[PDB]
């Protein structure tokens, strides 16, 4: 699928903040896609990257990586203060069907909204 | 995939008024819209827990397995016409529901 | 934010061959998701012909699949819906909608709507 | 809060597959929680593990990770054949606020349902 300009709505604690992402090409050096939000300087831009690896004989397994890394700035000119690294990595097999991948992805997506994870991410209280 | 709601409820100004909807299945979300008698229905609640987008505080709703509240505040002057319904069952075909009238 | 849908759709014989158009006055139309609401004349409404941003991914309900096509261009802030052929049904006034690209379920504020009959 | 039974809903293409999980307790070797799929015999079920770390001499920033993996065996008793690993790791600084954490969490949760990623996961089609 073409890396279209995705946008996010009703995102946040109260579901109010919205963001817009524009594509920034794909680099052949490692075969990873990229997405970014338009901003004054590249340093303060929220970045989203996705990729899939060819299962070469060194690994004989599929990999899918999603890396979300957005910084924040505080005030001559703003500078980056702290990072918010958040990556997601998958793994499959050659004979794995579509059902398993769909089940894994959907259960992960729905569990990210489960109250247990809601509490775990917010206040960092161990289960 | 199938939804239904009670229809044609008349209500004098002030005091409480409520209207619910059925599920007939399991739905992750249950949204609804308010349509003015003229045209251009707007949006409200839209998350079964969030207050609204433009409606001022009064309108609120709560979610459950099948019942979905949609509790109007103690004042409902005007606020006439139709309140619809809509669910998203996490697979494409949207459904919506039958309308309802107020006074 | 003022959605305009003023287009044709005058009464026609059951052969289709007509087009619907939409326009955004001050709205940023570059990166957003659109949809169409088929509101039956009396009470109900149904969902039909929803596409995502970029003009790459489209979707249709399993009632008019393979018969309705949507073409969108980023220029002049317009979108086009192809009304291919009717079945003497769907003679109901239409609505155009706005949505973000990946809450593609549920719509957002939309303007007025046009009518079409057969 | 604590570990309670979690009932997922509308999972899969049709949304007709529902998953129910009962907590299996937290081990004390390295403080990772665990869940399990009710019914079926152990070692043949979905597994969900959630762990929250603390700042260390080496890792100053926080670290919360979620590891999920599930094997699907085939036919006296079924024998495991292959697995589908899937892990999610975050990273936050001690000065980070709650707003940014919640923003990242919900943004990624919504991103796992995009047409781009739904095409990149169910089928193996690189973004181009």
């Amino acid at each position: 699928a073409k890396l279209e300009t995705v946008t996010l709505g009703n995102i946040g604690k109260d579901g109010k903040q919205t963001l817009v992402l524009n594509p920034r090409g794909v680099n052949p050096t490692n075969g990873v896609a990229s997405l970014s939000q338009a901003g004054a300087v590249p340093a303060l831009e929220k970045r989203v990257t996705v990729s899939v690896s060819q299962p070469s004989r060194n690994r004989k397994n599929y990999k899918v990586q999603v890396k979300i890394q957005n910084p924040t700035a505080c005030t001559c000119d703003p500078s980056v203060t702290r990072q918010a690294y958040a990556d997601v990595t998958f793994s499959f097999t050659q004979y794995s069907t579509d059902e398993e991948r769909a089940f894994v992805r959907t259960e992960l997506a729905a569990l990210l909204a489960s109250p247990l994870l809601i509490d775990a991410i917010d206040q960092l209280n161990p289960a | 995939v199938l939804t239904q709601s009670p229809a044609i409820m008349s209500e004098s100004p002030g005091e409480k008024v409520t209207m619910t909807c059925s599920a007939s299945s399991s739905v992750s979300y249950m949204y609804w819209y308010q349509q003015m008698p003229g045209s251009s229905p707007r949006l409200l609640i839209y998350d079964t827990s969030n207050l609204a987008s433009g409606v001022p505080v009064r309108f609120s709703g709560s979610g459950s397995g099948t019942s979905y509240s949609l509790t109007i505040s103690r004042m409902e002057a005007e606020d006439a016409a139709t309140y619809y319904c809509q669910q998203w069952s996490n697979y494409p075909p949207l459904t919506f529901g039958a309308g309802t009238k107020l006074e | 934010e003022v959605q305009l849908v003023e287009s044709g759709g005058d009464l026609v014989k059951p052969g289709g061959s007509l087009k619907l158009s939409c326009a955004a006055s001050g709205f940023t139309f570059s990166s957003y998701g659109m949809s169409w609401v088929r509101q039956t004349p009396d009470k109900r409404l149904e969902w039909v012909a929803t596409i995502s941003t970029g003009g790459s991914y489209t979707d249709y309900p399993d009632s008019v699949k393979g018969r309705f096509t949507i073409s969108r261009d980023n220029a002049k802030n317009t979108l086009y819906l192809q009304m291919s052929s009717l079945k003497s049904e769907d003679t109901a006034m239409y609505y155009c909608g706005r949505t973000f690209t990946v809450p593609y379920w549920y719509f957002d504020v939309w303007g007025t709507g046009t009518t079409v009959t057969v």
